[PDB]
RNA sequence: UUUUUU
């Protein structure tokens, strides 16, 4: 049983979200810090921000910048103890994601011979956990000031019995089977990632992607407050 | 009465590759493609030769301590038989994929890489090819045997040859057998060698049709 | 009176020995080398003379001669030389007073990534071979700088060698059909323009495609 | 009611065949003789075969020739195992189930018209009060006139 | 002794171009004819 | 993994499965050592090399030499050999060796001088052949002994004897220990000093039970067995060296 | 060490995109011929989409199950890319691609539930069915996601499995000679299809060989069915793109999916067909 | 639930 009479099983229709809370500047030893958590589901970011190249130095590129994402899960996130060594291609394929998508919107142009690193660590997963891992990561962003084109969000939706669902749980990865999750910057409406692993037919895929798309901005309507008001909170302190 | 089974021979299949060799023996199969003189990292810098890499992978599983001496076996024969003090400071590299086993893989793998070494033009002194034999309980013995014969015998016999004097470049062996047989599967080996060798110079010559 | 020069017209395979009757000694073509009183085949092909032997075989990868046209592709520059991809073993040098009316008051307009006619000047199996832009004389007969607006492709030695006799068939019936011009380099490499796009991917298919 | 295994369609003789007399040693030719066979309309495999002549003395010969399976499985083979295994030849509506492969029950002991095969016979002396004095048991080799 | 190609056979010009398509490639070419013959 | 011939997927050693129940050594007195048998120069190829032996406990010790403020970084690699010892261990083993490794490390860097060393590396590899006794001590005078005799500059020798302590009403520190000893243990000490700087180069010793004057009185016992027990390997290099 | 493309080469490419014209002569929306071989024994097929050449094979044991998942058979995939497909290619530098295209393939023929697990189980918590399949790639000239996943479903396809008799608590099998081997349960066909997007999504193109792929800047790959369904879908490369653009790539989408699921029931049957008669590989439709 | 051809 996932969605009867309108109401899903932690108790919300079908269109809002969890609730999230995103904090700003954790870790003052680093750059860049954010800790998000959407549910149950905790995400923590450090980016240290355009440092030039320690080592390896073959690998600089002379126009853009270089940007180095790292997805480490912790061993103590599910029931199962996990090990992140030897179980790196999960790993490899959440890191280039990231780099895909901090690539696509960061503005290399402004930094030759330059080195962005995007580290998340996820505390405690449950189900979203690209989403989360994408919010935080530009959270991190935000905080260390790399200019970048737009807020960069990220959300899931699903699709069970002819309705769309969005911000799943891990209950509804669990037994449902049609996941779509993307990233998504709403300036422009362009969509900047896709992932889906289902069995979903041709004639509902545009319902759902347009959920997905509405459970994105509804992320954009809400963190974009807290920026706002750590931000806010900056300035009164300055000047 | 001694045989081989039936050969196929095909040149300049892939596209990417410096040289191309797919190689049918009977019901085996082994493609073998050849990068011909190509950049080498500083470590393995030789001035007087060139280095000479041999990956081998069969199909089925990832490769294994028995394939890294086989193609250990390969990286000698072929270092004896190439001219590699003409090309110094390059890497030349020897890739085969294991396409079909139906028994006696070095025979096969080492005529594909001698075709593949011809077709891609790295100067050699001499053809060479693999023939095998299979000893059985009572002696009488078999060129090129089948999974089957290979199974029932007391010994296999892999012998890689040479082209100007059928001299032996390379040897390998699985069984229990006496100085005596090895000889005459030694003899047999240069009449294989014969008729393979000849069939080396009927294919190059259908290939320079145009 | 067998193998010394008999097969003048036939497919040799490589490590046959065939001598030279008799002091008068020839020169050896790109394909045999000396040994003794005898000549060593290394590759295979078909034999040809002219008053010297020499073999030839359709292979992909480039050896550095001494001498050849070669498009080159410019890797990156470091200081006073930049470095040059031909398709060989290892880049070739090019220095900016090469090229025609240069000094340090004009430096010649290379970019990187722009491809680049000329030829080498030294290309041994010591050091690292370098080409220039320049005739012995000194002037510039055409070398330097092709352009951009011209498509790029590769193929086969052999097709170059074939196509650039002074006897050949495709190049006066594409000649005739439209205006177009090409640029030949001897690592087997083609570059192409027309006044169209259409006319330069018809060019470009009938020219590799044989 | 599995199709057959690679092994077993090994131990059949091969598809090119013709009589062999080699194998015929204790066995006799009577292709002279007219022999029938009647059968219920529309088989692959028959059994069957019959021959009835009058004697000189007033006396009768009467023939049943059956085809040799046994000529062709041999004890402890695998084909001996599948037809140890099925025992017999189960039919339905639509379609039937044969113990030996369609190859050798279908041509090579299928006893068609106007052909040779190996055969298993038996002869009765019997008078034309129909009783029996001798009776004789031979291998044989057969040629039916008719298939009926 | 000489691993070269074009003073093995015979080669055939620099550059060669077709139906007067360019301009300064035509005389080049002709040049390129003239050393030849 | 792949690089190995694979065998069974899961063994036993038979000693769980065996029936018997082994007996305590007994007693003995505390400040016996044991036999030492060391030499060096032992192996050719190896730059300098030195073989020690005590009682059932064996060692041997190869140093690479130099290849290429700016300072030496000798790294060092301890390897035990796979059939020391009752159970036997993974061919790349990978927790206890490591441990073992930095103890190694942290014992040799106050001995060798680094200063005369810019961009280059020491290789020690130690490798234990059969487990009798003190594990840790005997690596460390063998790689000592084996640095010396390379060649590399040093301010003095490492000795190291370890130390045990038998479970009993009173707690009687032992020295020198075998394996059985270490079997029956609680608690297990081993130090090492440089005798001529008296200093302690490196203490590594697993607790089970203690007070804070019985670990000094431990300290001071070992310092005084590796006080006592350098003249030996002090006669062994002199005639190494005489070979020389 | 892999030979770099021109400035002109990138020039004359997009300029030749932005009149709708290929390199070799098609159009936008045509793949290039396919070819499907067989090997002798079962499972070995050899795919061409075209001067790019991927090989596959199944193999098959019986191994403990997993814990949780008591009740069904564990699928193992392996896509290696052999050295000799490109000079780039040395074993341990090209990590990243190894993993976007084996994270692919598994999520595809895994999630997709394309081949049944559930019909594998011998003995409940005891013995049940594993099957490895393993594709290398020999030639590297285009879409190595495309002849992948062909070569994956044909040897899917074609793989037989030996015959094992429960009976209580005997698991028996038996020898390829003593029985004849069933073919395997498959619900459905997925197969993947590439779409090539050049300068921020402006023009669409399918299938890009190696000069096609390096120019280009964006990368999609929708896997679906014979009853149109969309399995998976990826972005690379770092593009933005509008969903009318996916929404109208569904559709062509489809149609290719239709197309190439004729190409391979023509290829078992002649297949087939060929081996009731003598037996020999099977050539397919290269069309 | 014999019995003869399938």
């Amino acid at each position: 049983l996932l969605s009867d009479q309108g109401y899903r099983v932690d108790g919300r229709r079908a269109g809002e979200l969890r609730k999230i809370q995103a904090r700003m500047g954790v870790f003052a030893q680093a750059d860049g810090s954010a800790y998000i958590e959407q549910g149950n589901t905790k995400a923590l970011a450090v980016v240290y921000g355009p440092h030039e190249i320690r080592g390896s130095r073959a690998r600089a590129l002379p126009d853009r910048a270089l940007v180095n994402c790292q997805y480490s899960s912790a061993t103590f996130s599910t029931g199962e103890r996990k090990r992140r060594p030897h179980g790196d291609r999960k790993s490899c394929e959440m890191g280039l994601q990231l780099r895909q998508t901090f690539e696509a919107a960061i503005l290399t142009q402004l930094h030759p011979r330059s080195q962005i690193d995007i580290y998340v660590q996820v505390l405690q997963a449950d189900g979203g956990t690209y989403a989360a891992c994408v919010n935080a990561a530009t959270l991190a962003v935000l905080d260390a000031g790399i200019p970048m084109r737009d807020f960069v969000c990220a959300c899931s939706a699903g699709f069970v019995d002819g309705t769309a669902l969005a911000d799943l749980s891990h209950v509804e990865e669990a037994a449902g089977g049609p996941q779509l999750a993307l990233a998504l910057l709403p300036a422009s409406g362009q969509i900047a990632l896709l992932e889906m692993d289902a069995r979903l037919h041709e004639d509902h895929l545009e319902r759902v992607l347009e959920a997905a798309a509405q459970a994105a901005r509804d992320v954009h309507t809400l963190l974009d407050r807290v920026v706002r008001q750590h931000v806010r909170e900056a300035s009164i302190l300055l000047g | 009465g001694c045989s081989l089974r039936h050969f196929a021979c095909e040149q300049n299949l892939l596209s990417r590759p410096d040289g191309s060799a797919s190689f049918l023996q009977g019901d085996t199969s082994v493609l073998a493609g050849v990068y011909g003189p190509a950049e080498v990292k500083v470590s393995k810098e030789i001035f007087n030769k060139a280095t000479l890499e041999v990956i081998l992978r069969p199909k089925i599983g990832l490769p294994g301590v028995a394939e890294k001496s086989r193609e250990r076996l390969i990286r000698n024969t072929c270092e004896a038989v190439v001219l590699g003090t003409l090309h110094p400071r390059t890497s030349i590299t020897v890739v085969l994929q294991v396409v079909s086993d139906a028994g006696s893989l070095l025979a096969c793998c080492l005529n594909a890489a001698c075709m593949a070494l011809v077709d891609a033009g790295v100067p050699m002194r001499a053809l060479f090819c693999g023939v095998a034999c299979a000893l059985d309980s009572d002696g009488t013995l078999v060129l090129d045997p089948t999974s089957k014969q290979e199974k029932e015998a007391r010994a296999v016999l892999t012998f890689a040859l040479d082209s100007v004097e059928r001299k032996l470049l390379m040897s390998s062996t699985k069984g229990l057998y006496s100085d005596t047989e090895l000889q005459q599967c030694l003899a047999a080996a240069q009449a294989a060698s014969q008729h393979v060798f000849r069939f080396y110079r009927e294919s190059l010559q259908r290939r320079y049709s145009k | 009176a067998r193998a010394a020069r008999t097969v003048l017209g036939q497919v040799v395979l490589p490590g046959e020995e065939l001598l030279l009757p008799e002091r008068v000694r020839v020169v050896c073509g790109p394909g045999l080398r000396r040994c003794g009183d005898r000549l060593l085949v290394t590759k295979c092909g078909r034999l040809r003379h002219k008053e010297v032997y020499w073999v030839d075989s359709q292979q992909k990868r480039y050896v550095p001669v001494k001498g050849d046209h070669v498009i080159g592709i410019v890797t990156a520059k470091s200081g006073d030389i930049f470095k040059v991809d031909v398709g060989g073993s290892e880049p070739a040098s090019l220095s900016y007073l090469s090229f025609e009316g240069a000094t340090k008051r004009n430096r010649p307009n290379v970019q990187v990534g722009d491809l680049i006619y000329g030829q080498f000047v030294v290309a041994n199996k010591d050091m690292e071979p370098e080409m220039v832009c320049i005739d012995s004389c000194g002037r510039a007969n055409g070398m330097g700088v092709i352009g951009q607006d011209g498509l790029l492709f590769k193929v086969t030695l052999g097709l170059i060698r074939k196509l650039l006799a002074p006897d050949c068939e495709i190049i006066q019936e594409v000649g005739k059909l439209y205006p177009l011009e090409i640029v030949f380099g001897m690592n087997g490499r083609i570059w192409v323009k027309a006044k169209t796009i259409q006319q330069t991917l018809i060019l470009a298919n009938i020219l590799e495609a044989c | 009611h599995q199709p057959f295994s690679q092994a077993v369609l090994s131990f059949l003789p091969k598809m090119p065949w013709s009589i062999t007399e080699k194998d015929m040693k204790n066995r006799e030719d009577l292709r002279h003789l007219c022999i029938c066979s009647v059968d219920p309309p529309g088989c692959t495999d028959i059994n069957d075969a019959l021959h009835c002549r009058e004697l000189e003395n007033g006396n009768l010969e009467v023939g049943v020739h059956i085809a040799d399976v046994s000529h062709f499985i041999r004890p402890g083979n695998a084909l001996d195992q599948e037809s140890a295994r099925r025992g017999t030849t189960v039919y339905l509506c639509e379609k039937r189930i044969d113990m030996v492969p369609e190859l050798l029950s279908s041509n090579l002991c299928s006893l068609k018209c106007d052909v040779d095969r190996l055969a298993f016979s038996c002869i009765w002396e019997m008078n034309h009060n129909a009783e029996i004095l001798k009776t004789k048991f031979t291998k044989s080799v057969i040629n039916s006139k008719a298939s009926l | 002794e000489e691993q070269s190609f074009l003073l093995c056979e015979d080669l055939l010009y620099g550059r060669m171009s077709f139906r007067g398509f360019n301009p300064e490639v035509e005389k080049l070419m002709l040049q390129m004819n003239a050393k030849h013959k | 993994d792949h690089r190995r011939i694979r065998g069974p997927e899961e063994s036993q050693p038979p000693q769980l499965y065996a029936a018997d129940e082994e007996e305590a050594p007994g007693t003995r007195d505390p400040t016996r050592l044991r036999p030492v048998y060391a030499r060096a120069g032992l192996l050719s190829q190896a730059k300098g090399s030195a073989y020690l032996e005590a009682g059932g406990t064996k060692v041997l010790c190869a140093v690479s030499g130099p290849r290429q403020a700016l300072r030496g970084r000798l790294l060092c690699d301890f390897r035990r050999a796979p059939f020391a010892g009752r159970r036997r261990r993974a061919p790349p083993g990978g927790c206890e060796e490591r441990e073992l490794a930095l103890a190694l490390q942290e014992a040799l860097e106050p001995a060798v001088r680094l200063g005369r060393y810019p961009r280059a590396q020491l290789e020690v590899s130690a490798l234990l052949l059969e487990d009798g006794g003190s594990a840790l001590a005997a690596a460390l005078t063998a790689a000592a002994l084996a640095l010396a005799d390379a060649g590399v500059e040093m301010y003095d020798l490492v000795v190291g004897c370890g130390l045990s302590l038998a479970p009993g009403p009173a707690p009687t520190w032992l020295l020198d220990p075998t394996r059985l000893e270490e079997e029956r243990a609680a608690a297990g000490l081993t130090v090492a000093l440089m005798p001529v700087l008296n200093q302690v180069a490196g203490l590594l010793g697993s607790g089970e039970g203690g007070l804070t004057e019985s670990w000094a009185e431990a300290v001071r016992l070992g310092l005084e067995g590796c006080q006592r027990l350098y003249p030996v390997l002090q006669q062994s290099l002199v005639r190494a060296a005489r070979r020389r | 060490k892999e030979t770099p493309l021109s400035n002109c080469e990138r020039r004359f490419l997009l300029r030749a995109i932005e009149e709708k014209k290929r390199l070799d002569g098609r159009q936008t929306y045509d793949y290039r011929n396919i070819r499907i071989s067989f090997g002798t024994d079962y499972g070995c097929c050899i795919v061409e989409l075209g001067k790019t050449r991927v090989l596959g094979q199944v193999s098959c044991e019986l191994v403990s199950p997993k814990l949780n998942r008591a009740t069904e058979g564990i699928l193992f995939f392996n896509l290696e890319l052999s050295q000799m497909a490109a000079p780039a290619f040395e074993p341990g530098r090209q990590s990243d691609l190894l993993v976007k295209l084996n994270r692919l393939m598994e999520r595809c023929l895994r999630n997709s539930k394309c081949i049944d697990t559930e019909s594998l189980c011998v003995v409940a918590g005891e013995k049940v069915w594993q099957i490895r399949v393993d594709l290398h790639l020999l030639n590297h000239d285009g879409n190595i996601i495309d002849a992948a996943s062909i070569a994956a479903i044909v040897a899917l396809c074609h793989f037989r499995r030996p015959d094992v008799s429960v009976q209580g608590d005997e698991v028996t099998l038996y020898t390829p000679e003593e029985r004849d081997p069933v073919p395997l349960s498959i619900h459905h066909m997925p197969i993947c299809v590439s779409f090539a997007f050049f300068q921020q999504g402006t023009y669409l193109l399918v299938d890009p060989n190696e000069r096609e792929e390096r120019v280009m800047d964006g990368l999609l790959v929708i896997a679906m069915n014979k009853h149109r369904e969309i399995c998976t879908i990826q972005s690379s490369g770092g593009i933005m793109l509008l969903k009318d653009q996916v929404l109208r790539c569904s559709k062509i989408a489809g149609v290719k999916v239709a197309e190439i699921t004729e190409l391979i029931l023509k290829a078992l049957e002649n297949d087939q067909k060929v081996r009731k008669e003598g037996g020999k590989f099977g050539f397919a439709e290269s069309i």
